């Protein structure tokens, strides 16, 4: 919490053109004229087994 | 506008939408010239920019009529005789290579397509 401060106070006082090439995330096209700029997060599990619907891309491997 | 309509009927589960264009493949086969009819009818099924063949279009999209959906895709290779190059296709990109449709059924629990 004493870091996230610093990290802040940072970010207000740098520009406002350096804020658009430190930006985080990437437009997501979710649903038909959605796009939401989400951010990523990978996860491993081992416990819980089921078949896989509800994604949102057939083909899992990275795409550029 | 044939190809783009049955991968479409295979991924949302539509029966009789993919059964009338099955019959439309062997009449357009028909009045071909007839020289390399079992290789004409791959290239009709198999998406040349990945190697992708509709069989595992309908097993990576599960749905619940999925099971008849597969034997109806069987029936097809089976009259035309194609049906060892039909369950035998594979990947041509890097980054899936040797990927079948064996690999698909399992990793998707089927314990009954497989």
């Amino acid at each position: 919490l004493q870091r996230a401060r610093t990290i802040l106070e940072f970010e207000k006082m740098l520009p406002e053109w350096l804020r658009s090439r430190f930006r985080m995330g990437e437009l997501c096209k979710v649903a038909d004229e959605d796009f939401r700029l989400c951010l990523r997060i990978n996860e491993v599990k081992w416990t819980e087994w089921k078949t896989h619907v509800s994604f949102l891309n057939e083909d899992p491997g990275p795409i550029r | 506008r044939l190809k783009k309509r049955i991968f479409a009927a295979v991924s949302e589960g539509c029966v009789e939408e993919l059964r009338e264009l099955l019959q439309d493949l062997q009449d357009l086969c028909r009045r071909r010239r007839g020289l390399d009819v079992p290789d004409f009818l791959m290239h009709k099924l198999t998406a040349s920019d990945t190697g992708k063949t509709c069989l595992m279009k309908a097993l990576l999209n599960i749905n619940p009529n999925t099971k008849e959906i597969v034997r109806i895709l069987l029936a097809f290779a089976e009259e035309n005789d194609i049906l060892d190059r039909f369950i035998n296709a594979e990947y041509t990109e890097e980054a899936y290579e040797g990927q079948t449709a064996l690999n698909i059924a399992i990793e998707r629990r089927q314990g009954d397509i497989t």
